[PDB]
């Protein structure tokens, strides 16, 4: 299983800095990365970055190098293999050209070559 | 695609289980009632392996270790009181007088000077001997004639005076093929999924201290002050609070007593109380009024999380029961104290000293009964000299009544052991594992 | 290197735990479990001693009737009936832990133990017939 | 198929019983044999537990010093001295049962156990010398 | 031939003692060690019984995690670090006895037991990868 | 057949004053007497 | 009918029915148990 509910689809105007939430269930939040993906209309879908809910290690594209803050808070043990988590997303020098739908997707495997691969996605959020 | 079963021996997977736990102890060598000399020597390197990424379920209210320790300690006492003296000749008529009158009215009958006829080494010749007895060990006949408290309900066996009642740290260990899982969560409730989990070959040093209301010489929390019950909304389930700071208590029996041996038969000797050297004073306990109020406030704060930031909770004394449960009963240097605690639980706290200490008047018993069965009682031989012990109050055993009010109690011996074994859990190892992979024999 | 310790890789992936099996294998019979005094602690320790060897040999008994004596990773000739678990290899050894794997394979653990049993009886019968010439 | 059960082929021919050895092998240590209370039934059961593992390992000990560890049908290098039994193969495996066979081979069972013992000691010495290059 | 008996070659050279290992192997579990009466002699004998199987299996456990199950002379892949003993082969097997050899190799006996342990874990992992095709 | 195997070329150290067999036999015999005198008559009425 | 030497008269014959012949036993006296304290913890159960 696994669910990733995202925040609301409210809108702002250029110059601001919005926070996007992603709440997880049905799986151990620490065991898989959390990816942030952007599907703009005036560009192809872009991978923004992933972060480790276990090790805190983050990795984002150089196009978002000094403009994005990725944070996650510690999980909550529900069962032996189930926990609830949350991931956060921020933008710095923000304009209106960053308009589109934003998704959060967790990693694929816990090890191997496709560890962090965005596998299970959220329902997305509309922006400005 | 082409997948066959592949067998793996030694896979890190376990299942909950019940097993026999043996005892481990450290090197100290007389012989305590807990027989710690017969336990396997504990490793000077108490190995603890941390189980990263593991999240185990715990349930201190179904834990089997507490039910096993409850029977072990009782068996240790049964094992130690078997070969000792049967005091059935003591169940005889006693001619008692108060010992040294004139002090404070009805506090002179608290200890009596009783004389009685006793069997000697010769079966056909009696002796008139006397002994000092506390009031809680005698009852009248209705004249100044008395008898021991237990003569109509129980046979009495005095403890072999070479045994020590001082608790010694006991380590519980699981056999090979089993494991002990500790919950490292510093704010752990007692039940539920504990995130931080580590495995240990043996548990930490657990002193088998049997006390009432106040938990002594126990372990302390590292953060806040936890409160543990299986159904806190139920008023009939004892609340087990566990401090993080130790509120010190000083108990003493200032009466300098002398032990007089009395030959009641061939090889049989009854240890009577000779007399009192110096002042006949009152045994009691001190506890810093400042630290007890501060620590009692922390319990209030954590009790608020289960009853609301606005509600009002109050502390009252025991609401009745047996003497062992209505008082802070414990063992101090041999003698069994029974301390009034109306001064510790007499406070109402609102929604939102510093020099002296509060004292606790304790009475002393010698004929103490077995808690489980009826018909079995022990005679604690008289301790010579002045007694004084210094220990830590590290927890409580409270009771809700259904704005809020909390009173102490707890005559169940396994509530003591729950306060120390809540972190631990017994699981069995199952090292055989089968899984698919593209590997085929031959 | 790493060396997590006894059960140290209980939360690691099945493939990562499958590289530290000696870590658990050696602690299945030792520990701290010299006269036999039958006190409350002596009877307790004696049972702890007999219980360890008993459970240790029951695992070695199954390991013997499967042709895996003295092995930590032996391969068999029993194919993987996908009704046991249709999960793929990459999502098993790089994803699951041995604890949650045993949780879902638990129903068929007695079925598989029978297929490994008679496969070894027939294989040893085949080897005898091949050495009859 | 058939599946006669534990000792189910005790009256069958040696060859037919030689196809259901796992049926007896798995019941040599299990059964029904958790605290150790030393009552009349508790002492009785504890002996029943130690007795099973003791006899089980004595058979595995001989199976080890013969080079047959974890085997149900192992072949050896000890030829059959016809003075043990001059019966032919067809009148042994398609005729006798294991019970009556053990009845007539009973005298030489200690003789054969010695030939299998030193044959394994010398074979392992040969294998070491062959791997010395 | 010779046949010195149980421990009969304790004072012989290591090579000469290395030809009579079955002589000691068979007496590691038997002897004289049927009801369990818990008298002073009965408790004494029961401990003597559990102690034998316990020590016997601890040696077989190490022999298993080294890949030497059911072997008297098994060869390994752990090279001889000369810091253990710089003595030459001829002055070891035609000179020393096993008693005085164990006396000087005693410090490194725990070091060697670890190298044989993980060498077997990695070898079985290699054999699985080779049979994955 | 009280089997005795002679250990040729062996030379062992002994110390009868630290031997554990004597400390074990000392307790065994005392236990045998304790075991045998448990179920017998207590003559406490004779102390007259 | 089972005996080791039936021709011997000193070996008990053990017969075993195939049909059960029922038997009804009773003590109709309604007795009362009276406890008597004969010592500390000791009570003798007399017939009231
Ligand atoms: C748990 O908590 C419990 C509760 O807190 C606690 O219990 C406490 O236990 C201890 C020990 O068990 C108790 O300590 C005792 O205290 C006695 C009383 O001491 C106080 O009072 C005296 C006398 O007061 C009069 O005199 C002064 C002037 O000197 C006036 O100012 C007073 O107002 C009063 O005089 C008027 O009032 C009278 C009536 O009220 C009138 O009759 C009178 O005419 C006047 O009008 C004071 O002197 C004391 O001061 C000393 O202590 C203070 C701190 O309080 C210090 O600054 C300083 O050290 C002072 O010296 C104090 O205020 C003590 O008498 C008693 O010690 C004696 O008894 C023991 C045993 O009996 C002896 O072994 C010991 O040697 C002492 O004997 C000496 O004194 C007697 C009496 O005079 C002599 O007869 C004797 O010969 C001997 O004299 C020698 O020593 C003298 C000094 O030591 C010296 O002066 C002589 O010259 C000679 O050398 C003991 O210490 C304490 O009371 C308990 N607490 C309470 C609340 O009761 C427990 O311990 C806690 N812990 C636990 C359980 O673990
Ligand atoms: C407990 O559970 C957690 C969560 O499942 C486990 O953490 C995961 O472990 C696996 C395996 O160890 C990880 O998979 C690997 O992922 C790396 C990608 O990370 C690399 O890239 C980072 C960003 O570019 C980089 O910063 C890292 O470099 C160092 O820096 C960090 C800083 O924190 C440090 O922590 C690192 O350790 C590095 O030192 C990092 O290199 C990827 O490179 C791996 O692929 C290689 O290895 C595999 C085989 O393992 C091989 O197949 C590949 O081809 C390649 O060679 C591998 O995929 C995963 O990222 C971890 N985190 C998750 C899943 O969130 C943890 O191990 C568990 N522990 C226990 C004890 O159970
Ligand atoms: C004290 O209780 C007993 C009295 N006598 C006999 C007895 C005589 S003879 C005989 C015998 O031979 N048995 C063989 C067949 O039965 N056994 C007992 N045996 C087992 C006993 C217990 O474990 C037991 O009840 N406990 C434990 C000690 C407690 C305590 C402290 N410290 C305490 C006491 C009061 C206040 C605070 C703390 C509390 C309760 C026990
Ligand atoms: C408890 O009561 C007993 C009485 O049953 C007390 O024993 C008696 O105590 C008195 C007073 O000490 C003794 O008398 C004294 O005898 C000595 C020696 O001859 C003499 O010098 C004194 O002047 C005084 O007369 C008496 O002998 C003694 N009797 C017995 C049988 O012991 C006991 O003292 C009381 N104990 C306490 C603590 O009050
Ligand atoms: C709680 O723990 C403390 C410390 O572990 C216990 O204090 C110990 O109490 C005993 C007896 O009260 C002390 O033994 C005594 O030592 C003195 C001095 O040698 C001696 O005169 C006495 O005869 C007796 O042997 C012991 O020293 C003391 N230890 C320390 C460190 O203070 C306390 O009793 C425990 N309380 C409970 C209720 O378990
Ligand atoms: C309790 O009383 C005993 C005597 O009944 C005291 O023991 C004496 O101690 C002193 C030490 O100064 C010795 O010189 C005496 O020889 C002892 N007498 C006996 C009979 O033993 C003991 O000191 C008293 N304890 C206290 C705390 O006062
Ligand atoms: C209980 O007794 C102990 C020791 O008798 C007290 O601790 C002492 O406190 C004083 C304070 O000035 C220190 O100087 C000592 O070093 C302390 N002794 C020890 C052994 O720590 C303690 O204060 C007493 N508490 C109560 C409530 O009476
Ligand atoms: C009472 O509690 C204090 C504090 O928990 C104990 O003192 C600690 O003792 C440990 C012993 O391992 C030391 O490592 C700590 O440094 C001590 N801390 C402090 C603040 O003193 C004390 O031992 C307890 N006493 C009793 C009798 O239980
Ligand atoms: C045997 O006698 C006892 C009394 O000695 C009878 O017990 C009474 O039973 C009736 C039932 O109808 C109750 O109402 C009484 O309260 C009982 N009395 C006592 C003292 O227990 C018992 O019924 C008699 N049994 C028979 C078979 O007659
Ligand atoms: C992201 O936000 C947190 C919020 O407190 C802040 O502490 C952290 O420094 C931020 N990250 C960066 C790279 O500024
Ligand atoms: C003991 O003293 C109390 C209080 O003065 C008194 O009521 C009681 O009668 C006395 N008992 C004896 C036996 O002297
Ligand atoms: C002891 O017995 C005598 C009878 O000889 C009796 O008079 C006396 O009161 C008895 N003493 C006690 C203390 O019971
Ligand atoms: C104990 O804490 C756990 C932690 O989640 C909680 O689920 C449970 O309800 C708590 N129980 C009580 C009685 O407080
Ligand atoms: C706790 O007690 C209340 C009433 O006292 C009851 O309604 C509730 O069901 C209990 N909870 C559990 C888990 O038993
Ligand atoms: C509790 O306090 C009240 C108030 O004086 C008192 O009457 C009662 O006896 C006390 N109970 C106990 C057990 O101390
Ligand atoms: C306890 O003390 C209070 C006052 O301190 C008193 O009212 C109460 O009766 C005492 N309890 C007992 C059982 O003596
Ligand atoms: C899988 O198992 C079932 C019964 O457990 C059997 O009927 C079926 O034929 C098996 N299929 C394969 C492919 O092994
Ligand atoms: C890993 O295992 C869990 C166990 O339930 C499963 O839900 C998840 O889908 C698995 N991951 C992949 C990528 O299949
Ligand atoms: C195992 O059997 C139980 C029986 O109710 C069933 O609920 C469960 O789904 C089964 N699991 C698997 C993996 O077959
Ligand atoms: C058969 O055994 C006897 C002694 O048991 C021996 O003398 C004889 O040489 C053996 N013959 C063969 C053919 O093995
Ligand atoms: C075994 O030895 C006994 C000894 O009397 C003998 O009667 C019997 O014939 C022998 N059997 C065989 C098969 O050698
Ligand atoms: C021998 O062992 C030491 C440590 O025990 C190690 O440092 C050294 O490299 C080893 N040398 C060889 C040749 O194995
Ligand atoms: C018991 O029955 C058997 C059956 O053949 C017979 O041989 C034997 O003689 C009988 N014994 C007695 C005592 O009847
Ligand atoms: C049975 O008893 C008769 C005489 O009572 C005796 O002659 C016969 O030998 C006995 N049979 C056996 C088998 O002992």
């Amino acid at each position: 299983q696994g669910q990733l509910v995202q925040s609301g689809a409210t809108t702002t105007k250029p110059g601001s800095s919005v926070k996007i939430s992603c709440k997880t269930s049905g799986y151990r939040f620490n065991f898989y990365h959390i990816n942030w993906i952007r599907q703009t209309a005036g560009r192809g879908p872009e991978w923004m970055g992933w972060i480790s809910p276990y090790s805190g290690d983050k990795n984002l594209a150089p196009a978002f190098q000094d403009r994005v803050n990725m944070t996650t808070d510690t999980e909550v043990p529900v069962t032996s293999f189930t926990s609830t988590g949350a991931a956060y997303m921020e933008i710095r020098n923000l304009t209106s050209d960053d308009t589109g739908t934003y998704f959060c997707a967790k990693g694929l495997l816990r090890d191997g070559s496709s560890t962090w691969l965005p596998y299970l996605w959220g329902q997305g959020t509309l922006l400005t | 695609e082409n997948l066959w079963v592949t067998v793996y021996y030694g896979v890190p997977v376990w299942k909950d289980a019940e097993t026999t736990l043996f005892c481990a102890s450290d090197a100290k060598a007389k012989h305590n009632v807990w027989a710690t000399h017969a336990c396997v020597p504990t490793d000077p390197n108490p190995q603890e392996i941390h189980l990263e990424n593991v999240t185990e379920e715990f349930n201190m209210w179904k834990n089997n270790m507490v039910e096993q320790m409850h029977t072990d300690i009782i068996s240790l006492w049964d094992q130690s009181l078997k070969p000792c003296v049967k005091l059935t000749p003591l169940c005889v008529t006693l001619q008692c007088t108060n010992v040294t009158n004139a002090i404070t009215d009805d506090m002179r009958g608290e200890l009596k000077n009783c004389s009685f006829n006793m069997t000697t080494e010769l079966r056909d010749k009696k002796q008139k001997v006397y002994s000092l007895f506390y009031r809680l060990d005698v009852v009248q006949i209705n004249n100044k004639e008395y008898r021991l408290i237990n003569c109509n309900t129980s046979a009495i066996t005095q403890a072999c005076p070479k045994v020590s009642f001082e608790p010694i740290p006991i380590h519980y260990c699981a056999p090979a093929g089993f494991a002990i899982l500790k919950c490292k969560d510093k704010k752990f409730n007692g039940t539920g999924p504990c995130p931080s989990v580590s495995t240990v070959q043996c548990t930490h040093g657990i002193k088998p201290v049997v006390s009432t209301q106040l938990l002594l010489n126990g372990s302390l929390a590292e953060e806040e002050v936890m409160i543990r019950s299986e159904n806190i909304t139920n008023n009939a389930k004892n609340i087990l609070v566990q401090f993080n700071t130790p509120v010190q208590i000083n108990c003493t029996r200032p009466n300098n007593n002398t032990r007089k041996s009395i030959r009641i038969g061939p090889g049989q000797a009854f240890y009577a109380t000779g007399d009192i050297i110096g002042d006949i004073r009152q045994a009691h306990c001190n506890v810093s009024k400042a630290t007890w109020n501060e620590t009692l406030g922390k319990v209030v704060k954590q009790l608020r999380k289960h009853f609301g930031n606005n509600t009002i909770i109050r502390f009252a004394n025991s609401s009745g029961g047996d003497l062992e449960v209505t008082t802070h009963s414990f063992n101090c240097g041999g003698e069994f104290f029974y301390c009034n605690t109306s001064g510790l639980f007499n406070s109402t706290w609102i929604s939102n000293g510093s020099n002296d200490s509060i004292t606790l008047p304790c009475r002393i018993k010698q004929i103490i009964n077995m808690w489980q069965r009826i018909g079995q009682a022990m005679y604690a031989p008289p301790i010579q000299g002045v007694i004084r012990c210094v220990s830590n109050i590290t927890g409580l055993i409270l009771t809700r009544d259904g704005t809020e009010t909390f009173r102490p109690g707890g005559g169940d011996m396994r509530d003591n052991w729950r306060s120390e074994l809540y972190k631990y859990k017994v699981v069995k190892i199952e090292p055989l594992g089968v899984a698919p992979t593209r590997c085929k024999r031959r | 290197a790493v060396f997590l310790g006894f059960l140290g890789a209980a939360g690691s992936t099945m493939g990562a735990a499958s590289m530290t099996l000696t870590v658990q294998a050696r602690n299945l019979l030792s520990g701290i479990v010299h006269l036999l005094k039958l006190t409350v602690w002596g009877i307790k320790q004696l049972q702890a001693r007999v219980l360890a060897v008993e459970r240790y040999l029951r695992d070695q008994q199954l390991l013997g009737i499967w042709g895996c004596s003295g092995k930590l990773i032996c391969c068999t000739n029993v194919p993987w009936n996908s009704s046991w678990s249709n999960r793929n290899l990459s999502e098993i050894w790089d994803n699951m832990t041995w604890l949650q794997w045993d949780k879902e394979i638990s129903n068929y653990t007695q079925i598989i133990y029978g297929l490994l049993e008679e496969s070894q009886n027939q294989q040893e019968k085949n080897e005898q017939d091949l050495l009859a010439l």
